């Protein structure tokens, strides 16, 4: 099995020592393309006739790093002559020996010859492959090209370029071995929106991506960020309206490209919802939290600052158009769902004391002044026990 | 200062449709003083687009095409050569152009000057090994400027650069041999050499 | 070796002291001065050296095409022999670090065709190369081109 390959592989790859010492004497040519394969390809045969199936692919793993372990370019490309027949014969399938080349740490971006070698002959034996294979293929052939820094000498330049052809080939729609379809979510999974690739992948996939523009056009809904819902409290969200908490995106479809006003936050909508009195229930529910888990969200409490000092303005301008100014029932409303917001403890009370110190430093906008402690009194007088002198 | 602004703006984008309206719109925009943009673009902003390493990293198949393609739609304009402001800003300002550019048709006017100047930068790119996305965005340079040409635009070639587009690899080759009866033979040499 | 465990003693006790250097001069200075006396009143340079004994047979010299002054390096051989007759050139391949690495040589089949005789010439070249050992000069491979061709000449005469 193993040894006796062994053997087979050690007579057959050698490179005799004698040999060549007082040499051209010999009145006999060694085996040729043809008869020496032949030979190999015998012991190969029979070799594989008492391998089982599981077996069949690891001795594989073992004859690529034989393969790997030869150094003689020419007796490489050999070999390669033999595995190109070998997998023709159909004793080897087109689909489990290609990621074995590459799965060997010796196919780095230094061995530029094998480099060349591997991905002809990868090129070569590309038909067995069905469209699983090529997605399996060609994910790892993007992260080996990832694997390549910036800026590389260019003494080896046009052995490494060849992959570049080789996925053109593999992208062509026309021979259809995959759908691009599949194509572009790997591609979108490693380098999403605004994330620049390699620079190894050229213009091609820069226009790969471009012909999926009508695709987003057919989900493209006009207006929609625009578009705003009514705050109730009859329950049942509206899923449509909802968003992502973690960073104020809309929630979306696979990994199409969509438009820039689809990837900017919507603070808007929540503007709209907590400026309207009873924003109770579907604040919790646009957030998707329960309001009983304990989370602490730290961005949470941004809002709730950039409110109040939103109502520093409009205790600021006049002021004196009414005698309330339309202020003191949006006052009241401030003193009654910051401090419900508080009591579940989602909004640490120094951090909004430090971010006012650092929002009121600089502007220096002091008009609308008695409300500011008054309802920093509500939160003293109604919280004096349940903390200490430090917040 | 307004170009500096929008440069890096200039790199926010992945989309090719995306950033070439805005390549378009500053087309326009650059051609308010074309002028003086037909300058300044290829004075100081072409060598502070290449004079350190990572900074090409930028210079991507979007924005570096879109680039390329609105530094050749204003270079021809100012070839063949919109506001009383500008005459008026034009007027007092005087420049030392061989102090800035010492130069390592006409030589002294800076269309011929800077424009000549620029192919040394490309020559210096394509000259220097351990090519990168600098490679990719001087190929791109002039594989748009035969595309507009239906047919000198680039009579200011140096003899030297001829050589080194088959070096780093077509008709284009003989576009750049200008066919002038001295460059006839120098040109035969070029295709032989394919 | 035996008793001098106090010159050891000492200077592993004195060590990591800042005086050291004057706490050994001060316990030390006066001994040795007073009574033994007072003080006194392009191309690799391999390939250069390789070159320097090939056969004159040869007349080896760089590629006319191709990229230079850079790590891989391509030399056109010219065969100038009474003995034997007109082949193609051939051309070699060879890396930077050219010791400790095996190099190539380029392919091209339809040059060697329109005879028969190329043709064994060609199948004794995949004869003969393949049995060369790793990480051998230049000689060898220029000498096994070179004896192909009488190999050939006595099977085509």
């Amino acid at each position: 099995m193993e040894t006796q390959l062994q053997s087979i592989f050690e007579e057959v790859v050698k490179t005799e020592v004698i040999e060549e010492a007082f040499p051209g004497m010999f009145m006999d040519t060694p085996e040729d393309e043809k008869t020496k394969l032949i030979s190999c390809l015998g012991a190969f045969r029979q070799f594989w006739g008492g391998l089982s199936q599981e077996s069949h692919e690891q001795c594989i793993q073992w004859i690529v790093k034989f393969i790997h372990g030869q150094h003689s370019p020419k007796r490489i490309s050999f070999l390669y002559d033999c595995l190109a027949m070998a997998v023709e014969t159909g004793l080897l399938p087109p689909r489990l020996v290609c990621e074995s080349l590459i799965n060997s740490d010796t196919l780095e971006w230094e061995r530029t010859q094998l480099w060349a070698l591997t991905f002809k002959l990868v090129r070569k034996i590309i038909g067995g492959v069905d469209y699983k294979g090529v997605r399996d293929l060609l994910k790892v052939i993007l992260e080996k090209i990832l694997t390549i820094p910036n800026t590389v000498s260019s003494a080896v330049v046009q052995q490494l370029l060849a992959a570049r052809e080789v996925i053109a080939y593999i992208l062509e729609r026309n021979a259809c071995l995959l759908p691009a379809y599949f194509a572009v979510t790997e591609i979108r999974k490693l380098y999403p929106e605004g994330k620049l690739p390699h620079w190894l992948l050229g213009n091609l996939v820069s226009d790969f991506v471009d012909t999926f523009r009508p695709t987003a056009r057919i989900n493209s809904i006009c207006g929609r960020c625009s578009l705003l819902p009514v705050v109730n409290n009859s329950g049942a969200i509206c899923n449509s309206w909802k968003l992502d908490p973690a960073t104020l995106r809309f929630p979306l479809k696979g990994l199409l490209p969509y438009d820039k006003d689809l990837f900017e936050p919507q603070t808007a909508l929540l503007r709209y919802v907590l400026e309207q009195p009873y924003s109770r229930d579907m604040v919790c529910n646009m957030l998707g939290l329960n309001k009983q888990h304990k989370q602490r969200c730290p961005v949470l409490e941004d809002q709730l600052v950039d409110l109040v000092v939103y109502a520093m303005e409009r205790s600021e301008t006049e002021e004196k158009f009414d005698d309330g100014g339309t202020s003191q029932l949006l006052w009241q409303h401030l003193s009654s769902q910051l401090i419900f917001f508080v009591l579940f403890q989602f909004a640490s009370f120094p951090h909004m004391v430090l971010s006012l110190h650092q929002k009121l430093a600089g502007r220096g906008l002091i008009k609308g002044r008695d409300h500011l402690m008054w309802v920093l009194l509500q939160f003293i007088s109604g919280s004096i026990q349940k903390n200490a002198l430090a917040d | 200062w307004f170009c500096n602004n929008l440069i890096k703006e200039l790199l926010k984008e992945t989309r090719k449709e995306h950033t070439l309206r805005a390549v378009e719109l500053l087309y326009s925009i650059f051609c308010l003083d074309m002028q003086q943009v037909t300058l300044v673009l290829l004075g100081h902003i072409l060598p502070g687009l290449l004079t350190d390493s990572s900074k090409w990293h930028s210079l991507m198949d979007p924005p570096g095409t879109a680039l390329a393609k609105l530094a050749v739609w204003c270079a021809l304009s100012s070839y063949s050569s919109a506001s009383t402001r500008q005459k008026k800003r034009h007027r007092e300002d005087i420049e030392d152009y061989i102090s800035l550019f010492p130069l390592d048709v006409n030589m002294r006017d800076p269309l011929n000057r800077v424009l000549a100047n620029l192919f040394l930068l490309i020559s210096s790119i394509l000259g220097s090994r351990t090519a990168g996305p600098h490679t990719q965005f001087v190929q791109w340079f002039m594989e748009e400027c035969v595309d507009c040409l239906e047919q000198s635009v680039l009579q200011f070639m140096p003899f030297t650069t001829v050589s080194e587009l088959v070096k780093v690899s077509k008709v284009v080759l003989a576009i750049t041999d200008l066919s002038l009866p001295l460059g006839r033979q120098v040109a035969a040499k070029a295709i032989a050499a394919l | 070796q035996y008793l001098c465990q106090p010159l050891l003693d000492a200077v592993l006790a004195n060590i990591r002291s800042p005086v050291f250097n004057h706490s050994l001069y001060r316990t030390f200075v006066p001994a040795m001065t007073a009574i033994h006396g007072p003080p006194i009143t392009s191309i690799p340079s391999v390939l250069q050296g390789e070159v320097a004994r090939l056969d004159p047979k040869f007349l080896v010299n760089l590629d006319p095409s191709h990229c230079s002054n850079n790590g891989t390096v391509h030399l056109i051989c010219k065969l100038d022999d009474k003995d034997l007759p007109s082949v193609p050139p051939l051309e070699l391949s060879v890396p930077a670090d050219y010791p400790a690495q095996s190099p190539l040589w380029i392919d091209r089949q339809w040059q060697y065709d329109a005879n028969p005789f190329l043709q064994s010439v060609h199948r004794c070249m995949t004869s003969r190369l393949l049995q060369l050992p790793d990480k051998h000069s230049v000689t060898a491979l220029l000498n096994t081109w070179a004896q192909s061709v009488h190999q050939a000449c006595l099977s085509a005469a």
